[PDB]
């Protein structure tokens, strides 16, 4: 495996590895970075609470 | 700071509520809708009936925003059946283009030889904000977003069902009255400007949807649709007409100044930049009969007989009116007059009338040596010259009022740049009018005589608005006071305002207007309606009385349907 450490909070959205998505069905949106296949990090507080 | 047309000349503006009522009456909008979206093995359906559309706040410039409420709809989200609430709606964004169409409108005030252009949505439609909820609040944000996508697909697919015609325009139509071709658009455009309320609600009344158009083949290389929002808010009228000051000056002030016989057709130069009409070369103002009994030519320097717009007032100015008065004495007089075009309610009709506003301003400059050497003697001739400009005629008066005015005249003498200067402000003019001893009835008699002689001059005036130099010399060679010449010029200038007062040689029509302004006979004169007709014959809304008229950077008229 190889963890991608070349991402910052201001990286451009490539539609593949770094994107902005919606949590559950609520209208909240947040930025996520794919670090390894199928595992993402959302450097933000949890929207649900 | 004020109303600006950003390159356009004519403008017709309405409120959002008026356009919404036009749509309601026309009823040329789709009612039943069936939006379908199919993607990623998922199908979404929104089948129902729309309510009456409303054009609300949110539209600016090219953007046009419409509110589409939903009467009742059924939502099928991959088999999930939901019933929408009665408060659900969408806000669609469309644009307007004057598509050419077969002629159907009639212009009784035009020759109907132009082409009919109807405002329609271009070929797309996007939705900005929506509200889609069920009767139990069980919808999700992603469900609503998917339904919004389906609605967008419907509106792009089903834009043709909205066969509503927003406006009608006649392009390149020759006016039935040839003199008023400035009231027939040549290049047209539209604009939108929406203003929110204090409670953050769409203002269907204060918001302004306009339609700008150039006239008389004026080239506009910058087609812009921005509209000043305060054009209607000040008027508080459902509809408004707007005529640019440049057209008010280059096609009206030229006629007024040329018809005054002070300048000829080849001695007038238009100046858009300074918004002033004057003389390119030295001209003659009239014949002067001083106290010496010798006829004197009243010569005006170039660029001094000014006619412009200042402080929302038609301003007429004279400068450097110099000649030899006697015994080698020269003095210079300067005059400034302010007039306002107001609207008067007479006999239940709205009649535009030009009336005096505030008081004029006077200046007089002379050499120090004349004052120090021959102050007393030259004052008699100066008085004989000046009293004409005030009274409108050169008639002598008692010496008691002469001394009463002379103490004030000598009080206001100052020494600037080695020259004696005196200034007469607004208060001194009304003081002179009160102390003159001439009743308003005598002034009205003078006005009647000047109106008759101005009708005679208009008979001498050719079609172009000028008079031949031979006939000008024939008319001017008659000995007449300079004050009466000022009155005659003012009468001719005011008579030339009939074009902005009534629409449709022009000498006999001017004589008809003179009869209307001297005997109060408007039986054959519709009043402002004809002018309003010229503003509605070519700009026909899908159907009014005009009650507001003013000038705020633009000749502005307000009316209610």
């Amino acid at each position: 495996m190889k963890i991608n450490n070349n991402f910052n909070i201001d990286s451009l959205i490539d539609n593949r590895d770094v994107a902005i998505v919606r949590g559950r069905k609520t209208d909240t949106f947040f930025k996520v970075f794919q670090v390894a296949p199928n595992i993402w990090v959302a450097p933000e507080r949890y929207y649900g609470e | 700071g004020d109303l600006s047309l950003l390159g356009w000349n004519t403008e017709n503006s309405v409120s959002f509520r008026t356009m919404n009522e036009f749509i309601k009456k026309d009823n040329l909008y789709p009612k039943d809708f069936k939006a379908v979206y199919s993607y990623r093995k998922m199908t979404f359906t929104a089948t129902g009936t729309f309510d009456s559309w409303e054009m609300t706040t949110g539209a600016d410039g090219r953007n046009i925003r419409f509110k589409c409420p939903i009467k009742y709809a059924v939502y099928d989200l991959d088999g999930d059946v939901f019933n929408s609430s009665t408060e659900n709606f969408l806000l669609i964004q469309v644009d307007l283009t004057y598509f050419d169409s077969k002629t159907t409108i009639n212009d009784p005030t035009g020759e109907n030889d132009g082409k009919q252009f109807n405002l329609k949505i271009k070929t797309n439609v996007l939705i900005v904000t929506y509200n889609l909820t069920d009767t139990d609040g069980s919808m999700s944000s992603e469900d609503k977003d998917f339904l919004s996508l389906a609605f967008r697909n419907w509106f792009n697919e089903n834009i043709q069902q909205f066969e509503q015609i927003f406006a009608y325009i006649l392009l390149d139509e020759t006016a039935k009255i040839p003199e008023y071709q400035w009231l027939k658009p040549t290049q047209i455009s539209y604009g939108s400007a929406s203003v929110e309320t204090a409670n953050d609600e769409p203002d269907l009344d204060a918001s302004i949807f306009s339609a700008m158009s150039m006239v008389e083949n004026n080239t506009n290389s910058t087609p812009s649709h921005a509209v000043d929002n305060r054009m209607l808010q000040l008027t508080k009228t459902q509809a408004a007409f707007g005529i640019s000051f440049p057209l008010f000056i280059e096609h009206f002030l030229k006629q007024a100044l040329l018809s005054s016989q002070f300048i000829s057709v080849d001695d007038i130069v238009a100046d858009i930049n300074t918004l002033t009409i004057t003389n390119n070369k030295q001209i003659i103002f009239g014949k002067v009969e001083n106290s010496d009994g010798k006829n004197v030519d009243s010569s005006l320097k170039p660029g001094k007989l000014k006619l412009s717009l200042q402080n929302n007032l038609i301003v007429l100015e004279l400068f450097d009116l110099t000649w030899e008065q006697g015994r080698g004495v020269t003095g210079h007089f300067d005059f400034r007059q302010e007039y306002e075009l107001a609207l008067e309610s007479k006999s239940g009709k709205q009649i535009p009338i030009l009336k005096v506003h505030d008081e004029p301003e006077i200046e007089y400059y002379v050499e120090e040596a004349q004052w120090k050497t021959n102050e007393d003697m030259i004052v008699s001739a100066v008085v004989g010259t000046v009293f004409s400009m005030i009274l409108g005629a050169s008639m002598k008066l008692a010496g008691s009022a002469l001394s009463k005015a002379g103490k004030l005249i000598r009080s206001k003498a100052t020494t600037i740049k080695g020259r004696k200067k005196i200034y007469i402000n607004r208060s001194n003019v009304r003081q002179l009018r009160k102390d003159s001893g001439a009743t308003e009835i005598e002034l009205e008699r003078i006005n009647r005589r000047n109106s008759s002689i101005a009708a005679e001059d208009a008979r001498l005036i050719s079609n172009n608005g000028t008079t031949s130099i031979q006939t000008l010399g024939d008319m001017k060679k008659k000995p007449m006071s300079t004050g009466q010449r000022i009155a005659i010029g003012a009468k001719k200038i005011a008579g030339t305002a009939v074009m902005f007062g009534a629409v449709g040689n022009f000498g006999e029509m001017l004589i008809n207007y003179i009869n209307a302004m001297e005997n109060n006979d408007y039986s054959a004169i519709p009043g402002i309606n004809s002018f309003m007709q010229q503003c509605i014959g070519a700009m026909q809304w899908p159907d009014l009385k005009v009650t507001f008229g003013k000038l705020q950077g633009i000749y502005l008229l307000g009316g209610t349907l």
